[PDB]
């Protein structure tokens, strides 16, 4: 009967589905690897996705996914065993090699641009006319360390553009240089900021930006990333 | 530690007029005011909004339907305000009576005014449908948003229009009325036989269930990521970054599933549209093809 | 085996509790002390659900089933054979759940991403413990908690609901109901948007963001825009289950009348109460 062939056409339908569903989300990380990065024996039962190509606005030419992976940097890890599947130590130190939690990606040295071909982010000072609207304003407030030291000042907010909201704090350190640190890794409180992430020593570290009024997507990986990286790796250093 | 459901600081810059591409500037708005309740959790700008042709006609055809059962509603309440208030949620406009079958020649005050109230509803919803398709092609992107919505379209229709008229009468359909529509609801299932022996009604539950699983999951990996631009979702498509690494590999250290920035969108449209789409096949099938689920199940079929 | 970019995530520490004991994986899966706590807790409640198959004299999935103490028995333990076998599962699974989520704060700490999902999955396991233990606890028998079967849950979530008349009229119910139906939309949408901005009109660039908002604000005047739609997920999402539980704690215990005569509150109050005509006059 009619509801029994429905049912059953339905199932194939949601096998085929689900068939397309898994080879879509294979576009990034294949093949896998052994851990020495070697191609594994073992690719899994579903076969990589045909290639495609996104043709990337304001001239940035095109990507091809799946297409050739490589880290494009060094890891400076080792092995703690003799088998599969255990750590890998930093050989060095974690925040410094940007391994594990502190890990960035090699993606491009250019800054994201908005549907008209501008800077996505710009510090508040170069965009016109951008204002703190609600909350509390951070520029001019100390910016406190999890050890409890104050580490800089903050001097600007750069903002995103198109989407209206705060990204990174701009932060004046001891010697006048200045860092960004990520919006959704501070405490804005009354009379400071407060990074847990970050004791007031690491501050320095934090890697600098090529401009001064542009950041690219490769700076945002190695910022965030480091920033993120002091939870594990500051700990010793928190209160 | 901050958690990133509340901005801590909203800026604000010049109103926003949008991309152009193709659309005709011509029928968008000016700007509305700025919310800074709204700017908390989202963008603070209202406005502006696009009304052309199929707008209008669907805003005028929606508003119509609306006021028609609004009509009905103050008649039966005696035109008292107080009574209005307190049967607002017992009113219901409702179908013609079975006898009638599938005619327009029931009178108002039996069935005349919910077949009125439909017909601005028909055109309410499938005016809306195209505008949904045109302002997508206006800006050069997928129609995605269109073909998602018909499947939300196929429901209501299968409810209203496509069932009734194979049943081979409108009495068949569902009143327009808070109360009414959730009595239809319990009736529809206790004259079939109990729904949750329906195997369509049992996936369409999974899928609802499942959308409540996915958003939580991909809403709470991408606040866990938005300390690397995680929401920024597009260019982690384009370009890979941390962001897009430690999202996949929660889920891969979790429970050995593959998940990419593009990929988990393709789950996401899929999950929802899987909800209303195996739903109306069940609805379309009872009364149509099965009396009774209980009966159908003992038999498989 | 590893993704392409996997082995430099691979790193030592974020472990609660064993410190490097249980800190590696097997395949693709990240183990830790609550990984093992998961495999004990789920291969005894698997075992416990054979025995309650062999005892009730069938192997059929879809005729297996684990009732509760029936009411007399109240909050005291029950033989095996008759609700004692539910109560050490219902043990079980609550500890599989529980170190479950625990497990996904380990990897969280590993990946040095924040807590949402754990918190997230917190809800469901709420859901769940409302149910088989806070409901069952206040209403003074387990017997009020539901079977473990496929058809079995299905019967005593329709007896349950038809013990109050037409559970539609619940109206924690509603505003849980509205929260799923929401977020189903939300959820379409949200999918549909960012696959018509990498995936457009054949030949042409992937839009950006600003197509995404000016796309919304075309169709209804108002964009949330990319971090907005996340938070508005997790949002309706989560107090569809919060809603959920609500509806079904207060259902026995405070209010215990068909629900659909609770709506009387509204049709009673004193300034419309006695004015004749409408529905109710
Ligand atoms: C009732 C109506 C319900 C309709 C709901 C459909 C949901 C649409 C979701 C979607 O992806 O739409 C975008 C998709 C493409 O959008 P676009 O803007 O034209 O393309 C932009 C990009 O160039 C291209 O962008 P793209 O790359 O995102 O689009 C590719 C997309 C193209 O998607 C499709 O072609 C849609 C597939 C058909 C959907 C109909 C399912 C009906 C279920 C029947 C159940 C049986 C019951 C008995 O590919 C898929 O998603 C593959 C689907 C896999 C199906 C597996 C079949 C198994 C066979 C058995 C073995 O829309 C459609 O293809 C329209 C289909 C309309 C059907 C009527
Ligand atoms: C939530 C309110 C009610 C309830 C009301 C309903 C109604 C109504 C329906 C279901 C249906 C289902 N319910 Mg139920 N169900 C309840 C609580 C549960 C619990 C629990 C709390 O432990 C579980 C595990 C289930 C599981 C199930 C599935 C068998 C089925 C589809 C679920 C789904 O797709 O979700 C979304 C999740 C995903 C998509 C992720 C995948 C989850 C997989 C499919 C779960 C497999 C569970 C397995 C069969 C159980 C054995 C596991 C043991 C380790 C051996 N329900 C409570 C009591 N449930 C539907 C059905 O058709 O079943 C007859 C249906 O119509
Ligand atoms: C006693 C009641 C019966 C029962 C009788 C029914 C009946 C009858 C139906 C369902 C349907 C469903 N049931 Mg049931 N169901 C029961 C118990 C359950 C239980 C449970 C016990 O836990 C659950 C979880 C469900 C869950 C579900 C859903 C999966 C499904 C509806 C999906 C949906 O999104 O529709 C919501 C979405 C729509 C209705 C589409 C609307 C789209 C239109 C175009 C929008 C127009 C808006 C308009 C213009 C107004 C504008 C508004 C303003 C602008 C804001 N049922 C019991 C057994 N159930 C439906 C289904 O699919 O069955 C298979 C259905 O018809
Ligand atoms: C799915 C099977 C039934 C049905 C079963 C139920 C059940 C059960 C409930 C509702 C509830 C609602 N239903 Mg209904 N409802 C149906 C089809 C519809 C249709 C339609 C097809 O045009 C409309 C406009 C509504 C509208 C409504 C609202 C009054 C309310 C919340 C909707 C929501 O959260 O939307 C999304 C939000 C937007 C802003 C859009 N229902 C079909 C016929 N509906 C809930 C309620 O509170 O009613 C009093 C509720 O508990
Ligand atoms: C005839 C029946 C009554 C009715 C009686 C009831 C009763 C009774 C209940 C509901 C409940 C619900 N009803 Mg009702 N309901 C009716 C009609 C409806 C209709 C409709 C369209 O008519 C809708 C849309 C709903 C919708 C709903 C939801 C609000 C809610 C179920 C979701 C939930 O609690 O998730 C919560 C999610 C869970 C409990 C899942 C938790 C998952 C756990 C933590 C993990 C499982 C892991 C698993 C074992 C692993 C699998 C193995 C792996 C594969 C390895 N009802 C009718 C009128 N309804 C239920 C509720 O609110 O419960 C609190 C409930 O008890
Ligand atoms: C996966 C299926 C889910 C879904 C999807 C979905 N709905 C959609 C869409 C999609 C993809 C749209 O693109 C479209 C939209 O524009 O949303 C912003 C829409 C839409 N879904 C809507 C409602 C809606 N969807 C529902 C359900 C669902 N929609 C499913 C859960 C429900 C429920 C649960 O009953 C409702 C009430 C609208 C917000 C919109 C269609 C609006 C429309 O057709 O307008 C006509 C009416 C008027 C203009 C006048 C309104 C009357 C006065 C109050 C004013
Ligand atoms: C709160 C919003 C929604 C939500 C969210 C949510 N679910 C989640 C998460 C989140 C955020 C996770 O992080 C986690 C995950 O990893 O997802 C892949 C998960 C998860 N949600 C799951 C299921 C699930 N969620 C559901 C619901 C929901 N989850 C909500 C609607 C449902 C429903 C609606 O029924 C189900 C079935 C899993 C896929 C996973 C949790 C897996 C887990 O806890 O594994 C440990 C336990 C085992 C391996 C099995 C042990 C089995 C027991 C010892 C014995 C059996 C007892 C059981 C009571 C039998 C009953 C069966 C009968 C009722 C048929
Ligand atoms: C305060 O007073 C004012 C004046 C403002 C008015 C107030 C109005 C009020 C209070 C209105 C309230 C309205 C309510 C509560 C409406 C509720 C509606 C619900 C719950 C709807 C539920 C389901 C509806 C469905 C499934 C309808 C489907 C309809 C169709 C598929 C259309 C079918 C079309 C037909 C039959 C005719 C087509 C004709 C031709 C020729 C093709
Ligand atoms: C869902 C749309 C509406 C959301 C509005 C919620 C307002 C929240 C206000 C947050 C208060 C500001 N604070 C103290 C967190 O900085
Ligand atoms: C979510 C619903 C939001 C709807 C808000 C629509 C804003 C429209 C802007 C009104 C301004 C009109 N005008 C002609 C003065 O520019
Ligand atoms: C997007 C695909 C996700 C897969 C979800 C599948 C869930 C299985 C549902 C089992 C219910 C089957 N039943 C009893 C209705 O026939
Ligand atoms: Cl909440
Ligand atoms: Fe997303």
């Amino acid at each position: 009967d009619l509801a029994s062939l429905a049912i059953y056409s339905f199932w194939i339908f949601l096998a085929g589905l689900i068939y397309y569903l898994q080879t879509e989300n294979m576009r990034e990380g294949y093949p896998l690897e052994n851990e020495d990065g070697t191609p594994a024996a073992n690719q899994g039962p579903f076969p990589l996705p045909k290639p495609k190509t996104f043709i990337l606005p304001h001239g940035r030419g095109t990507l091809t996914v799946p297409g050739p992976e490589s880290e494009d940097r060094p890891i400076a890890l080792a092995r703690t065993a003799v088998s599969e599947g255990f750590p890998h130590a930093p050989t060095g130190d974690p925040m410094k090699d940007g391994v594990g939690p502190a890990s960035w990606v090699a993606r491009r040295d250019l800054p994201e641009l908005d549907g008209h071909g501008h800077n996505k982010i710009k510090p508040m000072k170069a965009a016109a006319g951008f204002h703190v609207s609600a909350g509390k304003n951070p520029i001019g407030l100390p910016v406190r360390g999890c050890d409890l030291e104050i580490a800089g000042k903050v001097v600007d907010i750069w903002v995103d553009i198109p989407e209206q909201m705060a990204r990174f704090l701009e932060v004046e350190l001891k010697d006048g240089s200045t860092r960004l640190l990520p919006m959704q890794m501070v405490k804005v409180q009354s009379n400071r900021v407060h990074v847990n992430a970050l004791s007031s020593d690491l501050f320095a570290g934090i890697p600098t930006i090529k401009s001064p009024t542009e950041v690219t997507l490769l700076e945002e990986d190695k910022i965030c990333g480091y920033v993120a990286g002091g939870l594990m790796y500051a700990a010793p250093k928190r209160k | 530690e901050y958690q990133n459901i509340f901005s801590q600081v909203q800026v604000r810059g010049p109103a926003d007029l949008g991309m152009t591409e193709d659309v005709n500037l011509a029928n968008r708005s000016g700007v509305g005011p700025f919310s800074t309740l709204l700017g908390w959790f989202g963008n603070a700008q209202l406005g502006p909004i696009y009304l052309g042709s199929l707008g209008v006609l669907s805003l005028f055809s929606g508003l119509m339907w609306f006021f028609t059962i609004g009509i009905w509603f103050w008649y039966q309440a005696g035109w008292n305000p107080a009574v209005f208030l307190r049967d607002l949620f017992f009113f219901s406009l409702e179908p013609p009576a079975p006898e009638y079958g599938l005619s327009f020649a029931a009178p108002l005050k039996e069935g005349g005014l919910w077949l009125i109230a439909s017909f601005f509803m028909f055109v309410a919803v499938w005016s809306w449908w195209g505008r949904t398709y045109l302002r997508a092609q206006a800006l050069g992107m997928g129609k995605h948003t269109a073909w998602a919505f018909l499947s939300a379209i196929w429901l209501w229709m299968v409810l209203g229009f496509i069932r009734p008229i194979l049943m081979g009468s409108w009495s068949e359909a569902v009143p327009y009325g808070i109360f009414s529509h959730l009595d239809w609801t319990n009736n529809f299932s206790l004259v079939h036989g109990n729904l949750f022996y329906n195997p369509f009604h049992g996936l369409s539950i999974a899928f609802l269930y499942g959308s409540a699983l996915l958003f939580a999951m991909h809403g709470a990996t991408i606040l866990a990521v938005s300390r690397f631009g995680g929401e920024r979702e597009l260019e982690q498509i384009a370009d890979r970054g941390t962001a897009a690494e430690r999202a996949a590999l929660f889920v891969r250290w979790t429970m050995g599933f593959n998940a990419t920035m593009e990929g988990i969108h393709r789950w996401a449209i899929w999950m929802a549209v899987l909800v209303t789409l195996t739903g109306g096949i069940g609805i379309l099938l009872s009364g149509t093809v099965v009396d009774n689920w209980y009966v159908w199940g003992q038999n498989h079929g | 085996a590893l993704l392409s970019f996997e082995r430099k995530y691979r790193v030592p520490g974020g472990t609660l509790v064993g410190g490097n004991l249980f800190d590696f994986w097997v395949g693709p899966f990240y183990v830790g002390f609550f990984g093992v706590a998961t495999f004990f807790f789920a291969a005894l409640g698997i075992i416990l659900i054979a025995w309650s198959a062999v005892l009730q004299g069938t192997w059929n999935p879809q005729l297996i089933s684990v009732y509760p103490p029936a009411l007399e028995y109240g909050l005291g333990g029950a033989p095996l054979a008759k609700g004692g076998l539910w109560q050490i599962i219902t043990i079980c699974a609550t500890g599989a759940f529980v170190s479950w989520a625990l497990r996904e704060v380990e990897i969280c700490r590993k990946l040095g991403i924040g807590y949402h999902i754990p918190f997230a999955f917190a809800f469901a396991i709420l859901a769940y413990l409302t149910l088989v233990l806070f409901r069952p606890v206040m209403m003074g028998a387990w017997g009020y908690a539901f079977p473990y079967g496929i058809w079995t849950h299905l019967d005593w979530v329709s007896n349950t609901g038809y013990t109050y008349g037409n559970f539609h009229y619940n109206p924690a119910h509603m505003i849980a109901i509205s929260f799923f139906f929401t977020n189903a939309l939300a959820l379409a949408l949200h999918g549909a948007l960012v696959l018509s901005a990498a995936n457009p009109e054949k030949g042409k660039e992937m839009r950006t963001p600003d197509h995404e908002d000016t796309f919304f604000r075309d169709l209804v005047g108002y964009s949330i825009g990319t971090l907005g739609i996340h938070r508005l997920g997790l949002l309706l999402s989560l107090s569809a289950v919060f809603f959920s539980a609500l509806c079904m704690i207060i259902t026995g215990t405070i209010w215990f009348d068909q629900w659909v005569d609770w709506w009387q509150w509204w049709v009673k109050l004193p300034w419309w109460a006695n004015i004749p005509g409408g529905i109710n006059g």
